[PDB]
């Protein structure tokens, strides 16, 4: 099947721009990274959902 | 080509070399930011 | 682990499908390196032949 | 006892500051996982104890110590099973006469005609002449008055069961999950801190087997192979036959 | 044939050596003066304590 | 020809084993600075 | 009888004035045979005790197994060479050192990675045999006992004295039989269990004088 | 002893960290000492005055040997024509037909009768063997290892933390040498060749040519 990977990889890139812009802002506020903790834990532990999601339904192409 | 499961995303990737050109050009917006201390 | 990477180059061309060879007879394609050259006299040759 | 050192001087049990009290490794990293955090029942009381309960299924520590029960033999039935599941099919694949040796068609290897065959390495090869109907009926049997013996807590007095102290006795005040006393034929349970470091190495062990017994079976499910055909075949060819490789096998 | 030669010219010999005792003199004035810094190393300091370099 | 050779590396190993054994013997310590 | 002055003896009833003074009897094996006069100093008399047992210990695990694999083959086990002075050469052989017979055993086929294997096996347990290691640290330097001794056999101090002896014994033997493999492979050329089953079926002849005419210098 | 690293109670040993006490006797006290007498054939103290003053001379003659076994199959290799350029070949020089030609040359030495060898060596080394136990033209009273004076001219062994350290040193050399000459002699009895051929054979190919290519050589039957 190749249009849920073409949304998985749409997903995985939308997560990764909140990333790319999240976790900075998340690292350099003061007192940010304990209270945004289990927020960039979620985005991260999504990201990599995405990534092993990807790259099995590659399998199925 | 890329493989034709991911050739709607070639437009991404056209961008993607150039962006440690960026990364470069990042450090002087962050110290411009902090007024170059 | 230069040391270890070292050895991915040695066990890709030995045993995981071999590396492309040009000077295979019947033209270049990949060829697994069954007999890599050990031989002290040859390898450290190249570092004291001149430039 | 004395304990000199494996490869020099001074040996045995150098620091649990690592798997006890504040300072101990936990499952994520100090940047990641203070100590504030770490929930108030998750203490440096239990071997293995690296603040691990997402979800919240620890209540207080007689809680723990009951789920403690079911996690350690959990631990060591698997490593028992880890090392089962393999090493038979290793020496099948490497030549012996097993006939069975992957683990997941043993037991229809051995429905009606018998004999599933036993290799008592390195003394040779025994065939095994006991029906299916005798190994349902001695196993429910010799194993239901061990899981009694636990339940009970009143072992046998006559002491038959391969001793190395031959004491024709009961042991009753013994500590459930560590009944040191038979159990020790090499001891190794004289030091408690040395003790209390070797239950860190049997956790650990037993996490790592629990695991691999579950991806004993996943990958068994999935590839169709046993894990020793799963790994001998992963070392010849590790980018051609991945996990990625056998899903979606169909299509070419 | 016409001339002698060395004949080496692009034979990729060990530091270009070709006689034996070309060898015998990259080791003698190796060994001589390997030999004259080691007696002469009694008077470049004891560099004996790991925090002897020159270091910052 | 040989013995312009055998003379070349005499000559020029001398001056190779003046330079490497001169900055194996203290030349971080040939400053006038002082710590 | 094995210790003290009332004890067994290197000649037997004639002995009286045949041992030495410094061989009183309390070591094991002390039969007072020191007709060379070795171990006059008592410092190196511990360290040839020392030479003794671990030559002893070594020679008992050296002459059973220098029998057992000729012993199965005669039983219908395949080891490829079975004889003990050719089951060295069996590593170099075309499928490698199968242990008894079966290929799903050992299989060793590299023997600088089996004999590096043993240096740093060996070299470690020789070591803490001297120093100490894991499982003793400041016992007896020949009779730790400890984790040596799991079975309990090292209790009733009256009886553990004659398993020294019980030891010593059978080590001087195996010692003596050692001794005799070598020299009955360097004369016949044959195993010793062959070497057994040839003089049980003919003593007259099959004996040593029989090569006795091996070794002489022919120019 | 000073404080010498190699003398003294923390001195290294001869199994590391696994030697546990040396023996009573070896304090530390001459050079070369490992701890290493686990025969204890030196308890006796003046038996290993003997077996100190026995290994070291064995020392330098193996030291001397050693040199003097690799020099003329190094220079043998390198076009020098001697008759037998292998050292366990070199006696059977004085058999052939010119004679024993040093560096292969006919008009040097050009011994001819073994002989005039050996009736030559006897007086030789016989009077100077002799000036090692007592007295000498080049020394008569003086110690009987490190005698000094005349057999120390560049003053080598002035300073007695030198001469100390010297000595730890030598007897290294000696005994890296004694353990190498009897690789000379049995690895010359097993393969047959030199051992600069032995070493150039196994550098050509060590995974076959290392001593088990010899293993069932002298196999019986
Ligand atoms: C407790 C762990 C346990 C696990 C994970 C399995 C696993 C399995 N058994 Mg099983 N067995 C287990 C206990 C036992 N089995 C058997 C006797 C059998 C038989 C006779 C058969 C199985 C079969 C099976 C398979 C059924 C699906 C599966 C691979 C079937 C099989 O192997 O089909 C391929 C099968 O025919 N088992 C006995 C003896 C009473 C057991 C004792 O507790
Ligand atoms: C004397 C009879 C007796 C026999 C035959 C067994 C048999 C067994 N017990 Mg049991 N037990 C017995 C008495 C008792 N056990 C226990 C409590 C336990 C515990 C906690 C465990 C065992 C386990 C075991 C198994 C492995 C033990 C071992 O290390 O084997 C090597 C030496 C033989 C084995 C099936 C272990 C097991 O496999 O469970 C996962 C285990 O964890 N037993 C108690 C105290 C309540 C006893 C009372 O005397
Ligand atoms: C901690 C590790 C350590 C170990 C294991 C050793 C071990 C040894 N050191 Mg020591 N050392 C170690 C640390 C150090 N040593 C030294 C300094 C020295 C010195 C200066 C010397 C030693 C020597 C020795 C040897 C002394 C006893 C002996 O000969 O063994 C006897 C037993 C064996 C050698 C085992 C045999 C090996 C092999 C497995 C047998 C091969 C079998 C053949 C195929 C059989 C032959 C077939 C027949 C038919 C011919 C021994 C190999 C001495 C030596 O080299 O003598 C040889 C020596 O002179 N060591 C230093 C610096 C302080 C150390 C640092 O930690
Ligand atoms: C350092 C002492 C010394 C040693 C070790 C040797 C060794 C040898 N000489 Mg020799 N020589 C020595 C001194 C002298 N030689 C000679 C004159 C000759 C001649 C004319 C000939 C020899 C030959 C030989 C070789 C005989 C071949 C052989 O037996 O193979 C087996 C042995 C080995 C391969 C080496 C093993 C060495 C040895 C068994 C161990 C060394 C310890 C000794 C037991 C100590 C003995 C020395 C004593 C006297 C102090 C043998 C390697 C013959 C030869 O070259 O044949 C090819 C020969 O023709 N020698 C003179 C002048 C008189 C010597 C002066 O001291
Ligand atoms: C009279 C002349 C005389 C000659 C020709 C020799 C010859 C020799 N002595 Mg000897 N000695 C002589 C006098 C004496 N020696 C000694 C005591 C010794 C000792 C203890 C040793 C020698 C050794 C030697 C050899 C090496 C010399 C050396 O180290 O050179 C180096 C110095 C300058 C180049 C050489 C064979 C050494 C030996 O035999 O080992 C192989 C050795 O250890 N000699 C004494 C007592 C002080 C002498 C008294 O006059
Ligand atoms: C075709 C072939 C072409 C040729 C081959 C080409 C390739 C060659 C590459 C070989 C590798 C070269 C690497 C050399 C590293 C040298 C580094 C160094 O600076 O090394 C420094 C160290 C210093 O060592 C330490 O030096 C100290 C100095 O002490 C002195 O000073 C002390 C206080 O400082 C004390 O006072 C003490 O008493 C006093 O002696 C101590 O003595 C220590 O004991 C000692 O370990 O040297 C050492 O470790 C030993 C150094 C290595 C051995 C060098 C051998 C040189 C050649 C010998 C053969 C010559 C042949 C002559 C032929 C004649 C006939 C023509
Ligand atoms: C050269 C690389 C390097 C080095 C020396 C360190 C060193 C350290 N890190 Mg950092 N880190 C790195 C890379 C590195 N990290 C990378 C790539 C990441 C992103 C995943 C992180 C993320 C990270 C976090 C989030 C935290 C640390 C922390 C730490 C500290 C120890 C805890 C620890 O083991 O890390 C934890 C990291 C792991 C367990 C990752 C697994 C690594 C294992 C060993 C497998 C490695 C595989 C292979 C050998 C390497 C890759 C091969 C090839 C691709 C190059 C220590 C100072 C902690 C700290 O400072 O606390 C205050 C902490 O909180 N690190
Ligand atoms: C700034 C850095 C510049 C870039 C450097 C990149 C690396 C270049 C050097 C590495 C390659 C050369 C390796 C050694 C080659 C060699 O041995 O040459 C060996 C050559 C061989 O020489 C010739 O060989 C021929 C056979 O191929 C024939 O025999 C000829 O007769 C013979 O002359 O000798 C030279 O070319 C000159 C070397 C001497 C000059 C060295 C200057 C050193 C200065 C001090 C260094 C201190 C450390
Ligand atoms: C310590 C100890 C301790 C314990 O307790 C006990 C024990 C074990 C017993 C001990 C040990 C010991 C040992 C090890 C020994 C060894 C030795 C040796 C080897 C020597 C050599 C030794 C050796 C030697 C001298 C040698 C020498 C040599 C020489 C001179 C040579 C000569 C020559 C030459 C030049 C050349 C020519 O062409 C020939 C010839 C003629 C040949
Ligand atoms: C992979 C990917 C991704 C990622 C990406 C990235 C990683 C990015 C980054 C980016 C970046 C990182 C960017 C940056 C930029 C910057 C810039 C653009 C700047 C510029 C500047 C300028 C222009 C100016 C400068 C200056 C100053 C200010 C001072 C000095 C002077 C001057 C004037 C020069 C995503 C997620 C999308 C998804 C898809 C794919
Ligand atoms: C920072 C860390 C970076 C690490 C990056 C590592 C990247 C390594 C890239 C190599 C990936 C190549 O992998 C690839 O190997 C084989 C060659 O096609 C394929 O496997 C198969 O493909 C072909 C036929 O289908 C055959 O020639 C191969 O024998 C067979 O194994 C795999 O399906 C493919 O995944």
């Amino acid at each position: 099947m190749t249009s849920i990977l073409q949304v998985a990889l749409l997903a995985l890139i939308f997560v990764s721009f909140a990333l790319v812009v999240g976790v900075p802002v998340v690292f350099a506020t003061p007192n940010g990274w304990t209270d945004n903790k289990g927020a960039v834990f979620s985005g991260l532990s999504l990201w990599l959902l995405l990534v092993f999601v990807v790259g099995i339904l590659n399998s199925f192409v | 080509k890329l493989p034709e499961a991911y050739a709607p995303f070639a437009p991404i990737v056209d961008v993607l070399p150039v962006i440690p050109v960026f990364f470069i050009l990042l450090a002087f917006v962050w110290q411009a930011a902090v007024s170059f201390r | 682990m230069l040391g270890l990477g070292a050895w991915l180059l040695v066990w890709k061309a030995m045993y995981f499908g071999g590396v492309y060879d040009t000077w295979a007879p019947g033209g270049g394609d990949v060829r697994v390196i069954t007999n890599p050259t050990t031989n002290a006299a040859v390898i450290f040759g190249y570092l004291v032949k001149s430039p | 006892k004395a304990t000199r050192g494996w490869l020099g001087g001074q040996g045995g049990a150098a620091d649990l500051d690592k798997w006890y009290g504040p300072d101990r490794k936990l499952f994520l990293p100090s940047g990641l996982y203070d100590r504030s955090e770490i929930p108030e029942y998750l203490n440096g009381e239990l071997a293995g104890d690296y603040g691990y309960d997402p979800l919240g299924l620890g209540k207080d520590p007689e809680t723990v110590a009951k789920y403690r029960e079911n996690e350690l033999l959990h631990a060591r039935w698997a490593m028992l099973a880890a090392a089962g599941i393999l090493i038979p099919e290793g020496l099948q694949a490497n030549g012996a006469n097993i006939k069975g040796g992957t683990w997941f068609e043993t037991g229809a290897e051995m429905l009606n005609g018998g004999t599933l065959n036993y290799f008592a390495v390195p003394w040779g090869i025994v065939s095994n002449p006991l029906p299916l109907f005798a190994v349902i009926a001695v196993e429910v049997g010799l194993m239901g008055a061990v899981e009694f013996y636990r339940r009970n807590g009143t072992g046998p007095a006559g002491y038959s069961p391969g001793i190395g102290k031959f004491d024709s006795s009961v042991f009753d005040g013994l500590d459930p999950l560590y009944p040191g006393g038979p159990f020790d034929p090499l001891g190794l349970a004289d030091d408690p801190e040395v003790l209390q470091e070797l239950k860190v190495k049997e956790i650990k062990n037993g996490r790592l087997a629990m695991v691999s017994v579950l991806g004993f079976a996943v990958q068994s499910y999935v590839t169709g192979e046993g894990p020793y055909a799963n790994w001998t075949k992963h070392v010849a060819d590790p980018f051609g036959y991945n996990l990625l490789t056998v899903l979606g096998a169909e299509e070419r | 044939l016409v001339d002698e030669r060395m004949n080496g010219d692009g034979t990729g010999r060990p530091f270009g050596v070709n006689d034996p005792v070309l060898g015998w003199v990259l080791l003698g004035v190796f060994g001589t003066m390997w030999a004259i810094w080691f007696i002469g190393q009694k008077d470049l300091g004891d560099f004996e304590d790991a925090d002897d370099g020159l270091k910052l | 020809m040989l013995t312009l050779k055998i003379f070349v590396y005499t000559v020029v190993t001398f001056f190779v084993c003046l330079f490497i054994f001169g900055f194996l013997s203290n030349d971080p310590a040939r400053n006038p600075g002082k710590n | 009888e094995f210790y003290g002055p009332n004890r067994a003896k290197w000649l037997g009833p004639y002995s009286e004035n045949a041992t030495p003074a410094y061989l009183t009897g309390e070591f094991p094996g002390d039969y007072g045979w020191d007709t060379a006069g070795l171990s006059a100093d008592p410092e190196t008399f511990k360290r040839y005790r020392e030479l003794e047992l671990i030559h002893a210990r070594w020679a008992m695990l050296g002459a059973l197994g220098c029998i057992t694999p000729e012993l199965l083959a005669k039983s219908g086990t395949q080891f490829g060479e079975a004889v003990w002075f050719k089951a060295g050469a069996q590593i170099f052989s075309e499928g490698g050192l199968d242990y008894l017979g079966n290929p799903s055993l050992v299989h060793a086929q590299n023997i600088v990675a089996t004999l590096a294997v043993q240096v740093i096996l060996m070299g470690l347990v020789e070591g803490y045999r001297v120093n100490g290691g894991p499982a003793g640290e400041g016992l007896d330097p020949l009779y730790p006992g400890e984790s040596f001794d799991p079975l309990g056999l090292a209790d009733d101090p009256d009886t553990f004295a004659e398993l020294k002896v019980k030891e010593i014994k059978n080590g001087r033997l195996a010692m003596f039989s050692m001794f005799g493999f070598f020299v009955q492979a360097i004369v016949t050329g044959k195993g010793p269990i062959q070497n057994l089953d040839d003089h049980l079926s003919n003593p007259t002849v099959n004996n040593a004088f029989a090569f006795a005419t091996k070794f002489t210098p022919s120019a």
